[PDB]
RNA sequence: GAAAUUGUUGAAAGGGAAGGGCAUUUGAUCAGA
RNA sequence: GGAAUACUGCCAGCUGGGACUGAGGACUGCGACGUAAGUCAAGGAUGCUGGCAUAAUGGUUAUAUGCCGCCCGUCUUGAAACACGGACCAAGGAGUCUAACGUCUAUGCGAGUGUUUGGGUGUAAAACCCAUACGCGUAAUGAAAGUGAACGUAGGUUGGGGCCUCGCAAGAGGUGCACAAUCGACCGAUCCUGAUGUCUUCGGAUGGAUUUGAGUAAGAGCAUAGCUGUUGGGACCCGAAAG
RNA sequence: AAAUAUGUAAGAAGUCCUUGUUACUUAAUUGAACGUGGACAUUUGAAUGAAGAGCUUUUAGUGGGCCAUUUUUGGUAAGC
């Protein structure tokens, strides 16, 4: 005759449950991470070791960063740039890399910095500027309950599961990146290192792959 | 690709569970060791300029 | 009917505040500010006057003293934020300053204070006069002369 | 600067509220409204999006209609429910007893169904007797069959009743009508 | 009402991510790699110092 | 109302709503249907095909009454028929005592043959009958009598 | 008994216009608790 | 041979200084610490202290200073223009009303609708009441003579909101108004076919068709009012040379 | 014989199996079209996105254009 403490007790269980659950989880995310890099750098020493050479997998992700504003812009790359969430300046998403979008990279070029994200990078990206689309209502994952009631359907618990979900490029990567609301980044904090964007990164300018530089361009964007 | 398709999901459905049904895009290359037993690697160098005419 | 009065009125009732999560946490004071160490005062009217520092107070205020027999300071509080903290250290062991709180500061010289100003200087005199020229030190005001530059100086 | 994919601050075009400023529709309004919010009864939803709808949006509907309808297999015993006026319809001669919800009743129509032993209820008895619509049909009346609709669309090889005043011979029936004329349409 | 960063706010970065309290624990930032001594074939060093 | 009129909301804005480049200017098309051959053709043949020539013969003095004939298809027949009587009329359907139908008497002179009737019998008086309405009268066991 | 325009008094500014925007100094003036 | 260091990258490593912000207003949530009680930096500022208590802050105003600021209106691809109008001020000054209409909306009634030509009546241009008509609608089609809308549960198929049954649910099945597509049926016109019969030239049954209609297929209209649009009117206002 | 640009398709209105209608078609239940009945929902058959999609009515203004890169015509050329 009380439905008062018989519920709260009840739901503080559950979410013990859940925080265990999220816990073993994440350590064997760490786990993960930790085995492939390990694998990676030891398969590089070994192909050095027997005289080859260890061609390393191609990247399956990239981060896209729209660099150029919205003024000017023909037609067909301003579609791409659209279908790529990326409608304002320094707006970013993650790309599963195929052929089909590196085709559309390729097209949106010169309006756009991309690369190839560092765990460290999508980790920090989705703590400080994460936020899942919910009715749309760009809505900040700020607990682990949101994340669960729109992508638990698909295995997505925490946002240590979205993280996942992103660098490695899981079977629900579509559903999870599109989850994610397009993130707003900032200009870098220390420039970006030309005295001229639009050109490309190759040519001294910033658009374009700049593969492993996207994650210190993206950092200072953070 | 329909009729492959009806041929895997009935062998699927026969044997396991397993559909991958779904054409996907070329996929980014997997690694691969890349040996130099044979293939010791030559060094190329730009060529000078020249008229040949 | 000069205005035609609203439909509906506001309620004539505050709210309570919501609760607030903000402990009063204790002040860290910067490793500088040691007692017995010989402040610098910024600002008041014994401005550039050298002092002694004694008990950190509740308030966060520092007691400081002259001593009042050395340049005229009497024991006081200031803000830490108001003094500088020189590379010069007197002894403040046997001077007793658990009598002095935010109480005994609460607002024609009582002659309490009087004597708890002698106790407190004789107690820090003698201290300060094994160093030499310390006394004469702290009889000094300080100023900045052409040139100096704080953002170099070490005190 | 945004790249906006779709008109900004665009209304969503549907009614919201009746247009009407009568108060008992503005009341049914409000009851439904209620019943939509906090039942989860797509019968109540679409009966608070009636409401609102304009009068062609609410053709009236017959006896005849909902004889046709209660004719239906199953439905002899569900209670009819029209969100506009129900009128009457003396081409029919075999009416059935049920029960009717409407908006407004024809004298006609409210007759016959009483004569045929059945209720003309308003909507919020409606409401009372089945808060989320339970056993209700809904029935609506020929939009597309208003007078104006016939010349929506008017064009060469439409067939749309050309807008006109007095009809007859020697009113647009010679030049662009018939290929004795210049050609036909 | 305020969206408070993680990364920060070791409150937050806590509510989230129960396996945090572990990482700073253990040191995960700071792992030692086991030590390895494979040497590069000659013909890889010949390669690379090749002119 | 003049206060509910955009014209109220035009007061400051110069061209009133009628644009700068393509004034308010008089009649700049002509006057009423000027030019629907040569310049108003697209809109005329469009929504008003048939509108120039003649399509038939013509007929001096003609009078309307001549032609007037009010038609009434059988799906009302019973509206003419009292409210009251209707039902006793409905119920006991018999050959005799049929009742009697004076449709030029209710205003029409044409009987046509739309609808279905109950089948009980009517005597119709008509000026004119459809085939299928005199027959669908007399299968219903009813007959119809010519008037003038 | 308005304005244009004008006299007097008072105040203020003024090196080839004046007027205006943001901000503040100065002078004058003033409401609110 | 053993190190170091640089460079690059990672840390849910520690920590100092500076700036802007303090939205919200009982509780509710997710957490953290704690053995537990409780505590907390955890769904947005509190604590302590001082001076002033009024022109001090602030507002207004004039001026000064820094930077900026071309004359509005108009036609125009383009106006600050060496394009036009404007010396100044007051008052006046330009999309109106009407006949007939399109769409949309509100209202009344609804297969009907419209009392107001007129009559009755009146507290007298009001309000109130009313017969017969008439208008529009309820039938279309054809030049016309003329003919004139159910094979059928007023059809079949596909989709269809809602409702109904089963199911915890997911879903499955049934019924499916409006509406959409399509194939049919019905009425009129056109072209054919041409039964019984007969004023032997009338009648036109029945069956057809790459034909046609602003049609039928359980009616939606009528009236009043409003914005907007249309046409005639001086017709948004002012303007010819002319006749 | 490119590059760029461009048509179509990437499914449930689908695929497979059986057999009913016809005055069409075949030498012929031959076929054509439309059906009845039966089987197949995790990826219902590429990617990405989708302040949703579809539909209707009715009206304003406009119907002098000019400029830049690139393609390009006349012209010696032009702020042609
Ligand atoms: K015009
Ligand atoms: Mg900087
Ligand atoms: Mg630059
Ligand atoms: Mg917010
Ligand atoms: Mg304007
Ligand atoms: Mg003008
Ligand atoms: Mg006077
Ligand atoms: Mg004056
Ligand atoms: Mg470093
Ligand atoms: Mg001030
Ligand atoms: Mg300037
Ligand atoms: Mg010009
Ligand atoms: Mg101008
Ligand atoms: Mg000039
Ligand atoms: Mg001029
Ligand atoms: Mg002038
Ligand atoms: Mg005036
Ligand atoms: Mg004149
Ligand atoms: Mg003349
Ligand atoms: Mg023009």
């Amino acid at each position: 005759a009380e439905q008062v403490a018989a519920e709260r007790a009840a739901r503080k269980a559950a979410n013990k449950e859940k925080r265990a659950i999220i816990l073993e989880r994440n350590a064997a995310y760490q786990k993960e991470y930790e085995t492939a890099e390990r694998n990676i750098i030891q398969a590089k020493r070994d192909a050095k070791a027997a005289g080859s050479y260890y061609v390393e997998a191609q990247h399956k992700l990239v981060f896209v960063v729209r660099i150029k504003g919205i003024n000017k812009i023909p037609p067909k790359p301003r579609k791409v740039l659209q279908l790529l969430r990326l409608t304002r300046i320094n707006s970013g998403t993650f790309v599963k890399v195929t052929k089909a979008t590196l085709e559309l990279l390729k097209l949106i070029e010169p309006y756009v910095a991309y690369g190839y994200p560092s765990y460290s990078t999508i980790r920090q990206l989705v703590y400080k500027r994460g936020f899942g689309k919910i009715n749309k209502q760009r809505v900040p994952l700020s607990d682990n309950a949101i994340i669960e009631a729109n992508l638990g359907k698909y295995g997505i618990l925490s946002i240590d599961d979205l993280i996942h979900e992103i660098i490695t490029v899981g079977p629900h990567f579509k559903q999870a990146n599109n989850f994610l609301w397009p993130f707003k980044l900032s200009n870098p904090s220390g420039g970006w290192g030309v005295p001229r964007k639009f050109k490309h990164f190759i040519q001294g300018g910033s658009f374009g792959n700049r593969e492993e530089f996207i994650n210190k361009l993206v950092k200072s964007m953070n | 690709r329909v009729k492959a398709n009806a041929a895997k999901r009935a062998e699927a459905k026969a044997q396991g569970v397993a559909v991958q049904l779904k054409r996907q895009p070329a996929q980014p290359r997997e690694s691969r060791i890349v040996s130099t037993e044979g293939n010791v690697p030559q060094t190329l160098a730009p060529v000078p300029y020249e008229t040949f005419i | 009917s000069a205005q035609k009065a609203p439909k509906w009125y506001p309620s004539e009732d505050v709210a309570a505040l919501k609760k607030t999560r903000k402990a009063a946490r204790p002040q860290k004071l910067r490793a500088s500010l040691v007692p017995g160490t010989v402040l610098i005062l910024l600002a008041g009217r014994f401005r550039g006057k050298r002092v002694v520092y004694l008990k950190h107070l509740e308030d966060n205020t520092l007691l400081i003293s002259g001593p009042f027999k050395v340049n005229g300071v009497p024991l006081r509080r200031v803000n830490a934020r108001y003094v500088i903290a020189t590379s010069t250290k007197v002894s403040v062991e046997g001077v007793n300053v658990e009598k002095f709180n935010v109480e005994y500061f609460a607002k024609e010289i009582k002659a309490e204070r009087v004597e708890d100003q002698k106790v407190v200087d004789k107690a820090l005199i003698a201290e300060i006069k094994k160093t030499p020229l310390l006394k004469q030190y702290l009889s000094a005001s300080f100023s900045l002369k052409n040139g100096d530059k704080p953002h170099m100086l070490k005190f | 600067g945004i790249d906006h994919t779709s008109k900004q601050h665009k209304r969503s075009g549907h009614r919201t509220a009746p247009k009407s400023d009568n108060v008992y529709l503005k009341l049914l309004v409000k009851l439904y409204t209620f019943l939509a919010r906090r039942t989860d009864a797509p019968f109540n939803k679409v009966v608070l999006k009636a409401l609102f709808l304009s009068k062609i949006n609410r053709p009236p509907v017959s006896v005849s209609r909902i004889a046709r309808a209660l004719k239906q297999e199953g439905a002899a015993n569900k209670t009819v429910v029209v969100v506009g006026t129900v009128t009457d319809d003396a081409r029919i001669f075999e009416f059935p007893k049920t029960t009717v919800a409407a908006l407004r009743f024809t004298a006609g129509a409210r007759a016959k169904i009483v004569k045929a032993g059945g209720e003309c209820i308003t909507l919020d008895q409606l409401a009372v007797r089945a808060p989320k619509g339970q056993n209700t049909l809904i029935l609506r009346g020929p939009r597309n069959s208003r007078e104006a609709v016939r010349h929506f669309g008017m064009g060469p090889h439409k067939g749309k009743a050309p807008r006109i005043l007095s009809t007859g011979r020697k009113f647009e029936r010679a030049r662009g009508r018939r290929r004795s004329k210049g050609f036909k349409v | 009402v305020l969206k408070k960063n993680p990364l920060k706010n070791k409150q937050v970065l806590l509510r989230l991510n129960p396996y945090a309290k572990v990482f700073a624990a253990e040191k995960l930032g700071s792992k030692k790699a086991e030590k390895t001594g494979t040497k590069p074939a000659a013909v890889f060093t010949e390669t690379l110092k090749h002119d | 109302p003049s206060r509910f009129t955009k014209t109220r909301k035009h007061r400051g804005h110069v061209s009133a709503g009628k644009g700068r480049i393509g004034k308010h200017r008089k009649h700049p098309g002509g006057r009423g249907m000027a030019g629907g051959q040569h310049h108003h053709r697209i809109n005329m043949d469009k929504y008003h095909p048939g509108y120039f020539g003649k399509v038939g013969m013509r007929y001096f003095h003609k009078q309307q009454a001549h032609f007037w004939k009010p038609v009434l298809n059988l799906d009302k027949l019973w509206t003419l028929i009292p409210e009251d009587k209707r039902d006793q009329y409905l119920k006991s359907a018999s050959k005799e005592t049929a009742p009697v139908i004076d449709t030029l008497a209710a205003g029409y002179g044409k009987i046509l043959g739309k609808g279905r009737i109950p089948n009980v019998p009517v005597i119709v008086k008509a000026r004119f009958v459809s085939k299928l309405a005199e027959e669908k009268i007399r299968a219903a066991g009813g007959v119809v009598e010519l008037i003038a």
